[PDB]
C-alpha cells in the first residue's frame, strides 16, 4: 500500500455503529420490549382488539397460557360439542 | 494395543520445535503489541515512497542470506564432531560418536567437567513456557485461521455460498 | 517365526529375511518370492495347519470390500452430483446425455468432454444411476452430497469394524463352527428387512415425487425435504389414507378402489421404466417371505434323510465339513452368486426396472454385459474352488462313502458322457453355419438354412412366447400388456422419443446361435468339470495330491503329463469362457439393434439402428463381420478427434495387450532364462546385476501372466468397440 | 501409557446401565414437570423465513434459542471425563494455599449423598410408616419416546 | 540427524510416491511450458 492521511483524518466508524439506540435484536420484539398487551383486568375475549381473537378461547388458546384453569371448561374431549357442525 | 511407533530421532522432532516455537515470539507479540492507537499512525516514508519499491524478492535474498547462513549453521554444528563413518552408533550417525569431536586438538569444549554441561539446575525456565511455545502457538496459530479465513468481502469463490448472517475477521473480541 | 514367539514382545516384525514355508526365502537371494508374496497371499496350507484363525481373517478381510465398495459409490454419488448433469438432464430427459465425469484440460486432455445436456462439457456414461437416481422423493445436488457422505461414514466405521476383529483378539470356533441359525437372520431381515425397508421410502416419497414428475414441472417446483411426514394429505392423490379399513383382513370395503399396487406389468407412456404403482407390491410380496422363511430353523436332519436305490446314502451326511471347509462353501455359492447375476441380464433388458431405460440404449447394455461377465467370471472360480476343496481343506479322509465317493465312483464316466454331448453339438452347433458360406459361396440358396429355404415358413410363434404374452387370461388376474413387453401378443405404442421394447421374433438365426451356446456352455463345464473332479488322483498320475492344486506339471514323462492339474483346467477354462460371455454379448445388440432399438415417428414407421439386416446374414457367419465387427466398428475406427475418442483411443492398446497374452501363453520358461543370463552377464561386466538373483517366470506364473493379459485385452477391446456404438446414433 | 478401554462381558451394561441413569434425570419433562410447560419441543428451524411442525402445536417458541450449544456438550463433556481421572486418587485436590495455618474448613469428604458423610446423626420420628431405582425410569424414558409422536391423528382413540 | 555414510530406509512401493509425484511435477512443467517439441533455453 502507501499512506497519505491518514489511516484516516476521522478514525475508524459506523460500520459496527449502534450506539444511541443500540436497538434491533433488543427491541424488535418491540412488539414485545414489554409483550405487554390487556385488560387488566378482566371480562374476556382479551388479545383485543390486536392482537385478536380469540378463536376458540378460553383455555384455548390462551396457551398462550390464557390463565387460570377455571371451572373451566374443562377442555377434556367429548365437548367442545364439537360444533361443527 | 500401541504404537511401535516411534522415535528414535524422537530426540530430534523436538528441536526444530525450540525452532518452530520460541520463533512464534516474533508474532505473538509484536502483533499485538502492534500499538492500538499509538497516539498514532503506521506510515513508513522513509526507503519507500521515493525510490521504485523497495523490497518483496531482493526481499528474500538478503533477507535469507543471512536466515541462509545462519539456519544451516544451527542444526549441522549444534555439536557433531567425529562427523564421518562408517558402523552403527543410531541418531543415524552419531557417527561422530563416542570421539565427541576431538582427541586433545583444540577448544572443542565449552565448560569444566568434561564435557559441556550447561550446569544442572535450569530445568526451569525453558521445560515450562517455552515447550509452551509449541503449545501455545498451536492455538494462536489456530486463531490465524479464525483471526482471517472468510475473505473479508472482497470474494466469495466457489459459489456454494451457503448461508448467511454477518462478517467475520479480526482486532479482538467477539459478538459473545 | 521363532523370533519371539512368547510372551515377550509387542515388539512388531519388522525386518529379517523372509517367511512362508520353512527353508524360507533363505538368506540367499532371489525374485521368484516377490511374485510369491503376492500370490497365494490369501491361501491356506500356511499360517497354521489350524482352521481357527482363517475364518477369524475372512470375516474381516472381507469386511473391507463393503467399506471400499463405501468409499467407492460415494465418489459416484459425489461426482453424479456436484459434476452435476444430473439436475439438468431431469427436469429434460429424453434430451441430455449424461455426465458426471470430467477431465480438467492437462496436456492433450479436454477431447475427451464433449458437450453432453444441460449445457456442459464432460464424459458420458453407461452406468445408470442418474436413473436408480430417478428415486429421489426429493432431488438436490448437494443433497446427493448428503447420500454421499453418509456413505463414507458406513466406511470408517464399516471398515473399523475390522479392526474390530482379527487385529482385536478374536471371536472363534463356535461361533461359525455353530452355524445353526445363519441364514436364519440373514433372509428374514435384512434379505427381507430391505425389500422390505425399502417398501418404507418406496411410495411413501419415491412414487408420489415421480407420480407428478411424469409431466413437468422443475423440481422444488415439487419435493421438499421433509414435506413427506405425518401429512398423508398429499398420499391423498395415490390413494386413500385408508378411509375405513384397519389393518388389511376383510370387513373391508370397496365400492371403488385396492390400494396402491393396482399391478400393471407393461410401460409408462411418458415414462416406460415400468410402473412403480406395481414396484412396492413386489418388494412388499418379497420380504414377507424372508420376513416368513429365515425362521428355521434350530442342520442335519433334512438332508440326514432322503435316499434310495442308485440315490445319495452320502446325501444323508452330506458333509459335516460343510460347517468346516469354506473353499467348498465359497466354490458353492459362485455357481450361484455368479449364475444369479446372469439372469439379472435378461430380465432387465426384456423387463426395465428404471425410469428411462431402453430408449437410453447404451446405459443398459453397458450393463447387459457388464452384468454377463460376472454371471460368468463368478463361475469358473466357482469351479476353481472346489478343485481347491477336492484336492485339499479337511484334515484327513473323515467324509466317507457318499454322493461324491459315489460321483467319483463313476468319474470316466460323467465326463464320458458331456464330451460326445459336445462334438453332436459343434457339427450341429457351428459347421452348420459354415454350411452356409460354403453353399452360399457355393451359393444356391434352394438349400442354406436361411429363415425360408429350409423349411420352417414365415412364422416361428407357435411355442411358449406365444403362450406368455397372452397369459393374462388364465388364472391370471391380467393387466394390460404382458409381463415383458418383448413377447409375441398385443400391444405397441412403447415411447416418444426413440423405441424400447416391442415382440423380438425367432426361428432360424435365433435358433442356431441358441444352440451355439449350448455346446459353447457345455464345452465350457466339460474341462472345469472333469478338471475338480479329477482333482488329486488318476491314471495318468495317481501320486497327484502330492502338492497342491496348482503344480505346473508333473513331468515329461507318460507321453504329455503337462497340463493336467485344475489351476489349469481353471485356465483353459477361462480361456474358454471368455468366449461364453464374448459370443452372448455379440449375439444380443446384433438382435437387439437389427430389430427392437429403431425408431418411431409418423404412422410409427418403424426404422431399426438396422432395418433388420439380421434376417439371412448372421446365418453365415462371415455377415458376423460383413453385418457386424465390419459394419459397426467403423464407429471405433471413425472415433478420432471427438469427446469418446478415448474408446478408439484405448482399441488400439488392449487390442494390443491380448496381442502381447499369446507371448506369456505361447512360451517355455527356461527361455526367458537361457536369455536372462546373456543379460546377467553383461550386466556384471560393468558391475551391474547380481544381488536378488533375477529369475523367469514360474511357469505356472507365465499361464498366470497369460490368461489374465488374454482376456483384459481381448475384452476392453468390445468394452471400446461397444461405447461408440450406441452413443452416437443408436 | 496409552489409556485403556476394558470389554468383557459386561461392561457394556455397567456403562450402558449408567448411560439410562443419566437419561432417566434427562426424562426431564415429567421428572422435573415445571421445566417445560412446552420445553420438551425443541422448536426446530421456525424461521421468520417459515414453519415449525406443521400443524404442530399453535395456540416452538418465544424461545431460549442459540448457538453455544456444541461448546457446552462438550466443554462439560470436558469434565465427564475428569471425576474419572482425578479420583484414581493420589489426593492433594484440596491445594490450600501456601501460608494460612487457618484452613480447618472442610466442606464434605467424597460425597455420594447428604453429604461429607450422612450427617446430623439423630434423626427418625416421621418420614414414616440396585437397579429399582433404575429400571422404573426407562419407564419414564422410552415412555415420551413414542409420546413425541403420539397420534393416530386420522381418527384417534380407538379405545374411546 | 542424519550425516554421513548411508542413511534410514522405506518401503515396497515408495515408486507408488515416486512415479505419482516428481514424475508428476513435470506435468507441472508441462503447462508452464504447456508446450514443447524444442524448447527455449537459460
Ligand atoms: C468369493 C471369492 C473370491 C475369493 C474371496 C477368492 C479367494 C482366493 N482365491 Mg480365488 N477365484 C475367484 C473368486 C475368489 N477367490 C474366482 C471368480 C476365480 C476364477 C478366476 C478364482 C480363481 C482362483 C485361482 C486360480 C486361485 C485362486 C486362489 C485364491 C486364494 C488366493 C488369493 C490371492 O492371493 O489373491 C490373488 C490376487 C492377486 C495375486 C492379484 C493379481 C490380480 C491381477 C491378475 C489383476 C487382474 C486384472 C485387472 C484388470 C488388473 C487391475 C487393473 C490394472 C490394469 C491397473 C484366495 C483364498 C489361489 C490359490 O492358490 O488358492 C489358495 C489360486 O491361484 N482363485
Ligand atoms: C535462510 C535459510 C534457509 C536455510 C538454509 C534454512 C535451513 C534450515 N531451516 Mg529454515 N527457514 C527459512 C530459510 C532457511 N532455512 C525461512 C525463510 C523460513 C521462514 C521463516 C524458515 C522456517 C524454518 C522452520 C520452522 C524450521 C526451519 C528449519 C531449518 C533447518 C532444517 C530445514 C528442513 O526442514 O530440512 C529439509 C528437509 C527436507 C526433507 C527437504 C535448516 C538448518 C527447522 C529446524 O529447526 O531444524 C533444525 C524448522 O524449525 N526453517
Ligand atoms: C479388495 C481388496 C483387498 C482387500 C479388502 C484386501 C485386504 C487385506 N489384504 Mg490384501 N491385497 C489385495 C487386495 C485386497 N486386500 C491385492 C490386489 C493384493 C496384491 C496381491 C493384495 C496383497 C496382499 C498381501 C501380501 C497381504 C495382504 C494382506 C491383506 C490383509 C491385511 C490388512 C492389514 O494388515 O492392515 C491394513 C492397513 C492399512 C489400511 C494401511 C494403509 C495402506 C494403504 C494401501 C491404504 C487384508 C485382509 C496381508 C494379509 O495377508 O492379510 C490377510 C498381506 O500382507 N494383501
Ligand atoms: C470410485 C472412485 C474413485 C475414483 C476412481 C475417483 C476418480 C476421480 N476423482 Mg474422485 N472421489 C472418490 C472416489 C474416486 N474418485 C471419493 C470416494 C471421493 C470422496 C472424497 C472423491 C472426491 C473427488 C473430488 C472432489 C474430485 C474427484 C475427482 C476425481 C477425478 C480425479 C480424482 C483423482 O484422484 O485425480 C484427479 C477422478 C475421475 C476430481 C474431480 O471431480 O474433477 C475431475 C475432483 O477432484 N474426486
Ligand atoms: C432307482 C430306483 C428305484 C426304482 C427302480 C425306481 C423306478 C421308477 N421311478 Mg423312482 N425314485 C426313487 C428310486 C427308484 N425309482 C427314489 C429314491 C426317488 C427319490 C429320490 C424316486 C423319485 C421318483 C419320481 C418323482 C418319479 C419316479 C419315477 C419312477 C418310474 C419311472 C416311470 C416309468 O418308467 O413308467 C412310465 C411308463 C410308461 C409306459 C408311460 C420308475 C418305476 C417316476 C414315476 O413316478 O413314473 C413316471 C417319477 O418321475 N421316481
Ligand atoms: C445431511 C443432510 C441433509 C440435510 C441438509 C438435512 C437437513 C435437515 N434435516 Mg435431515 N436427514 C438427512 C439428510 C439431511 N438433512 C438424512 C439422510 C436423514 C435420514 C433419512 C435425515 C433425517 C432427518 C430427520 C428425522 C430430521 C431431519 C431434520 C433436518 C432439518 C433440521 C432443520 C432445522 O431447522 O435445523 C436448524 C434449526 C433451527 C431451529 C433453525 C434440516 C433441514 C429434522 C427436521 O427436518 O425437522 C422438521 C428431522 O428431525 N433429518
Ligand atoms: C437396524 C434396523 C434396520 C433396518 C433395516 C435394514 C437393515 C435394511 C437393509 C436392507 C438391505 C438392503 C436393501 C440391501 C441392499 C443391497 C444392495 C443395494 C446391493 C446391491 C448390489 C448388488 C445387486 C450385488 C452387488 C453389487 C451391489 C452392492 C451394487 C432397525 C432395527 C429396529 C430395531 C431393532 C428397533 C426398532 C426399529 C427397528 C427398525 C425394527
Ligand atoms: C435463516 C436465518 C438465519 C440464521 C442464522 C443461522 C442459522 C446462522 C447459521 C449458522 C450456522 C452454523 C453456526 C453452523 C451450522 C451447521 C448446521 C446447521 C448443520 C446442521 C446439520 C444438519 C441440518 C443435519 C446433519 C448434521 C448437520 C450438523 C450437518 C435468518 C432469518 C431471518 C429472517 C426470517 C428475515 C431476515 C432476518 C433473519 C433473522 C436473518
Ligand atoms: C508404450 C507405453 C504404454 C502403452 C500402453 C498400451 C499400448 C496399452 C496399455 C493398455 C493398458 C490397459 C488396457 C490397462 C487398463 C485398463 C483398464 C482401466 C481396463 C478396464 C476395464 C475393465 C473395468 C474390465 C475389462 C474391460 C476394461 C478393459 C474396459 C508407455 C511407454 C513408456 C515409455 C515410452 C517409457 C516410460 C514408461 C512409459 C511412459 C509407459
Ligand atoms: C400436583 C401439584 C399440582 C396439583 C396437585 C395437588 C392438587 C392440584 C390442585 C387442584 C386445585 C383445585 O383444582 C385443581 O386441580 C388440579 C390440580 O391442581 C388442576 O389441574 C390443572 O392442571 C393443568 C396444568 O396444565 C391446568 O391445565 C389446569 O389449571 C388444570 O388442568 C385442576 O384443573 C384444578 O382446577
Ligand atoms: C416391420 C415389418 C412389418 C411386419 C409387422 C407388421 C404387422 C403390424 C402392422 C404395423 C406394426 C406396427 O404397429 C404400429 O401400427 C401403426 C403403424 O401402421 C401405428 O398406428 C398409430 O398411429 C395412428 C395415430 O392415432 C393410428 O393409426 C393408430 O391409432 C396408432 O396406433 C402405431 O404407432 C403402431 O401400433
Ligand atoms: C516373455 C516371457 C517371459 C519373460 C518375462 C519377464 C522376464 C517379465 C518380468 C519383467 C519384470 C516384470 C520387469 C520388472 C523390473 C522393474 C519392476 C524394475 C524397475 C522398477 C520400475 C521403477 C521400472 C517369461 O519369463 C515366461 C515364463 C513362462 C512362460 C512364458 C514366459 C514368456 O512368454
Ligand atoms: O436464572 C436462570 C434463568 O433461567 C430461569 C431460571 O432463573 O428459568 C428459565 O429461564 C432460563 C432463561 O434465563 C431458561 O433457559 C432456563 O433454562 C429456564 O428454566 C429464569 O428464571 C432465569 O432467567
Amino acid at each position: 500500500g502507501v499512506i497519505e492521511e491518514y489511516l484516516e483524518k476521522s478514525k475508524t466508524n459506523k460500520e459496527l455503529n449502534d450506539k444511541k439506540r443500540l436497538a434491533t435484536t433488543g427491541a424488535n420484539f418491540a412488539r414485545a420490549y414489554t409483550v405487554e398487551f390487556g385488560s387488566c383486568k378482566f371480562p374476556e375475549n382479551f388479545t383485543g382488539c390486536q392482537d385478536l381473537a380469540k378463536q376458540k378461547k378460553v383455555p384455548f388458546l390462551s396457551d398462550d397460557l390464557d390463565l387460570e384453569c377455571e371451572g373451566k371448561d374443562k377442555y377434556k374431549c367429548g365437548s367442545n360439542v364439537f360444533w361443527k357442525w | 494395543s500401541d504404537p511401535e511407533s516411534l522415535r528414535w530421532n524422537v530426540q530430534a522432532e523436538l528441536v526444530h520445535s525450540r525452532w518452530a516455537m520460541l520463533g512464534a515470539a516474533g508474532i505473538f507479540i509484536p502483533e499485538f503489541l502492534t500499538k492500538l492507537g499509538i497516539l498514532n499512525t503506521p506510515s513508513w516514508y522513509t526507503a519507500g515512497e521515493q525510490e521504485y519499491f523497495t523490497d518483496t524478492t531482493t526481499l528474500f535474498i538478503v533477507e535469507l542470506v543471512f536466515i541462509g547462513w545462519a539456519e544451516g549453521r544451527r542444526w549441522a554444528d549444534i555439536l557433531n564432531p567425529g562427523c564421518v563413518n562408517t558402523d552403527p552408533i543410531f541418531p543415524n550417525n552419531k557417527l561422530t560418536g563416542t570421539d565427541v569431536g576431538y582427541p586433545g586438538g583444540l577448544w572443542f569444549d565449552p565448560l569444566g567437567w568434561g564435557s559441556a554441561s550447561p550446569q544442572k539446575l535450569k530445568e526451569l525456565r525453558t521445560k515450562e513456557i517455552k515447550n509452551g511455545r509449541l503449545a501455545m502457538l498451536a492455538v494462536m496459530g489456530a486463531w490465524f485461521q479464525h483471526i482471517y479465513t472468510g475473505t473479508g468481502p472482497i470474494d466469495n469463490l466457489f459459489a456454494a455460498h451457503l448461508a448467511d448472517p454477518h462478517a467475520t475477521i479480526f482486532a479482538a473480541f467477539t459478538p459473545k | 517365526l521363532v523370533d519371539r514367539d512368547p510372551i515377550k514382545t509387542s515388539f512388531e516384525q519388522w525386518a529379517k529375511p523372509g517367511h512362508f514355508s520353512r527353508t524360507i526365502a533363505k538368506g540367499p537371494d532371489t525374485t521368484t518370492w516377490i511374485w510369491n508374496l503376492h500370490a497365494d497371499a490369501h491361501d491356506f496350507d500356511s499360517h497354521t495347519s489350524d482352521l481357527e484363525e482363517i475364518s477369524r481373517k475372512v470375516f474381516s478381510a472381507h469386511f473391507g470390500q463393503l467399506s471400499i465398495i463405501f468409499l467407492w459409490l460415494s465418489g459416484m454419488y459425489f461426482h453424479g452430483a456436484r459434476f452435476s448433469n444430473y439436475e439438468a438432464w431431469l427436469n429434460d430427459p429424453t434430451h441430455i446425455g449424461p455426465s458426471a465425469q470430467v477431465v480438467w484440460p492437462i496436456v492433450g486432455q479436454e477431447i475427451l468432454n464433449g458437450d453432453v445436456g444441460g449445457g456442459f462439457r464432460g464424459i458420458q456414461i453407461t452406468s445408470g444411476f442418474f436413473q436408480i437416481w430417478r428415486a429421489s422423493g426429493i432431488t438436490s445436488e448437494l443433497q446427493l452430497y448428503c447420500t454421499a457422505i453418509g456413505a463414507l461414514v458406513f466406511a470408517g466405521l464399516m471398515l473399523f469394524a475390522g479392526w474390530f476383529h482379527y487385529h482385536k483378539a478374536a471371536p472363534k470356533l463356535a461361533w461359525f463352527q455353530d452355524v445353526e441359525s445363519m441364514l436364519n437372520h440373514h433372509l428374514a431381515g435384512l434379505l427381507g428387512l430391505g425389500s422390505l425397508s425399502w417398501a418404507r421410502h418406496q411410495v411413501h416419497v419415491s412414487l408420489p415425487i415421480n407420480q407428478f414428475l411424469n409431466a413437468g414441472v422443475d423440481p422444488k417446483e415439487i419435493p421438499l425435504p421433509h414435506e413427506f411426514i405425518l401429512n398423508r394429505d398429499l398420499l391423498a392423490q395415490l390413494y386413500p389414507s385408508f378411509a375405513e379399513g384397519a389393518t388389511p383382513f376383510f370387513t373391508l370395503n370397496w365400492s371403488k378402489y385396492a390400494d396402491f399396487l393396482t399391478f400393471r406389468g407393461g410401460l409408462d407412456p411418458l415414462t416406460g421404466g415400468l410402473w412403480l404403482t406395481d414396484i412396492a407390491h413386489h418388494h412388499l410380496a418379497i420380504a414377507i417371505l424372508f420376513l416368513i422363511a429365515g425362521h428355521m430353523y434350530r442342520i442335519k436332519d433334512i438332508l440326514e434323510a432322503h435316499k434310495g436305490p442308485f440315490t445319495g446314502q452320502g446325501h444323508k451326511g452330506l458333509y459335516e465339513i460343510l460347517t468346516t471347509s469354506w473353499h467348498a462353501q465359497l466354490s458353492i455359492n459362485l455357481a450361484m452368486l455368479g449364475s444369479l447375476t446372469i439372469v439379472v441380464a435378461q430380465h432387465m433388458y426384456s423387463m426395465p426396472p428404471y425410469p428411462y431405460l431402453a430408449t437410453d440404449y447404451a446405459t443398459q447394455l453397458s450393463l447387459f454385459t457388464h452384468h454377463m461377465w460376472i454371471g460368468g467370471f463368478l463361475i469358473v472360480g466357482a469351479a476353481a474352488h472346489a478343485a481347491i476343496f477336492m484336492v485339499r481343506d479337511y484334515d484327513p479322509t473323515t467324509r466317507y462313502n457318499d454322493l461324491l465317493d459315489r460321483v467319483l465312483r463313476h468319474r470316466d464316466a460323467i465326463i464320458s458322457h458331456l464330451n460326445w454331448v459336445c462334438i453332436f453339438l459343434g457339427f450341429h452347433s457351428f459347421g452348420l453355419y459354415i454350411h452356409n458360406d460354403t453353399m452360399s459361396a457355393l451359393g444356391r440358396p434352394q438349400d442354406m438354412f436361411s429363415d425360408t429355404a429350409i423349411q420352417l415358413q414365415p412364422v416361428f410363434a407357435q411355442w411358449i412366447q406365444n403362450t406368455h404374452a397372452l397369459a393374462p387370461g388364465t388364472t391370471a388376474p391380467g393387466a394390460t400388456a404382458s409381463t415383458s413387453l418383448t413377447w409375441g401378443g398385443g400391444d405397441l405404442v412403447a415411447v416418444g422419443n426413440k423405441v424400447a421394447l416391442l415382440p423380438i421374433p425367432l426361428g432360424t438365426a435365433d435358433f442356431l446361435v441358441h444352440h451355439i451356446h449350448a455346446f459353447t456352455i457345455h464345452v465350457t463345464v466339460l474341462i472345469l468339470l472333469k478338471g475338480v473332479l479329477f482333482a488329486r488322483s488318476s491314471r495318468l498320475i495317481p501320486d497327484k495330491a502330492n502338492l497342491g492344486f496348482r503344480f505346473p506339471c508333473d513331468g515329461p514323462g507318460r507321453g504329455g503329463t503337462c497340463q493336467v492339474s485344475a489351476w489349469d483346467h481353471v485356465f483353459l477354462g477361462l480361456f474358454w469362457m471368455y468366449n461364453s460371455i464374448s459370443v452372448v454379448i455379440f449375439h444380443f445388440s446384433w438382435k437387439m439393434q437389427s430389430d427392437v432399438w429403431g425408431t418411431i415417428n409418423d404412422q410409427g414407421v418403424v426404422t431399426h439402428i438396422t432395418a433388420g439386416n439380421f434376417a439371412q446374414s448372421s446365418i453365415t457367419i462371415n455377415g458376423w463381420l460383413r453385418d457386424f465387427l465390419w459394419a459397426q466398428a467403423s464407429q471405433v475406427i471413425q472415433s478420432y478427434g471427438s469427446s469418446l475418442s478415448a474408446y478408439g483411443l484405448f482399441f488400439l492398446g488392449a487390442h494390443f495387450v491380448w496381442a502381447f497374452s499369446l507371448m506369456f501363453l505361447f512360451s517355455g520358461r527356461g527361455y526367458w532364462q537361457e536369455l536372462i543370463e546373456s543379460i546377467v552377464w553383461a550386466h556384471n561386466k560393468l558391475k551391474v546385476a547380481p544381488a536378488t538373483q533375477p529369475r523367469a517366470l514360474s511357469i505356472v506364473q507365465g499361464r498366470a501372466v497369460g490368461v489374465t493379459h488374454y482376456l483384459l485385452g481381448g475384452i476392453a477391446t468390445t468394452w471400446a468397440f461397444f461405447l461408440a456404438r450406441i452413443i452416437a446414433v443408436g | 501409557s496409552d489409556p485403556e478401554g476394558t470389554g468383557g462381558f459386561i461392561e457394556p451394561k455397567w456403562l450402558a446401565y449408567g448411560e439410562i441413569i443419566n437419561g432417566r434425570y434427562a426424562m426431564l419433562g415429567a421428572v422435573g414437570a415445571i421445566a417445560p410447560e412446552i420445553l420438551g419441543k425443541a422448536g426446530l428451524i421456525p424461521q421468520e423465513t417459515a414453519l415449525p411442525w406443521f400443524r404442530t402445536g399453535f395456540i416452538n417458541y418465544w424461545a431460549d434459542s442459540y448457538t453455544l450449544f456444541v461448546f457446552e456438550m462438550a466443554l462439560m463433556g470436558f469434565a465427564e471425563h475428569r471425576r474419572f481421572q482425578d479420583w484414581a486418587k493420589p489426593g492433594s485436590m484440596g491445594k490450600q494455599y501456601f501460608l494460612g495455618l487457618e484452613k480447618g474448613l472442610g466442606g464434605s469428604g467424597e460425597p455420594a449423598y447428604p453429604g461429607g458423610p450422612f450427617f446430623n446423626p439423630l434423626g427418625f420420628g416421621k418420614d414414616e410408616k440396585l437397579k429399582e431405582v433404575k429400571n422404573g425410569r426407562l419407564a419414564m424414558l422410552a415412555i415420551l419416546g413414542y409420546f413425541v409422536q403420539a397420534l393416530v391423528t386420522g381418527v384417534g382413540p380407538y379405545q374411546n | 540427524m542424519r550425516d554421513f555414510k548411508t542413511y534410514l530406509s522405506v518401503a515396497p512401493v515408495l515408486s507408488t510416491l515416486w512415479f505419482g509425484s516428481l514424475a508428476g511435477l513435470l506435468i507441472e512443467i508441462n503447462r508452464f511450458f504447456p508446450d514443447a517439441l524444442t524448447f527455449p533455453f537459460f
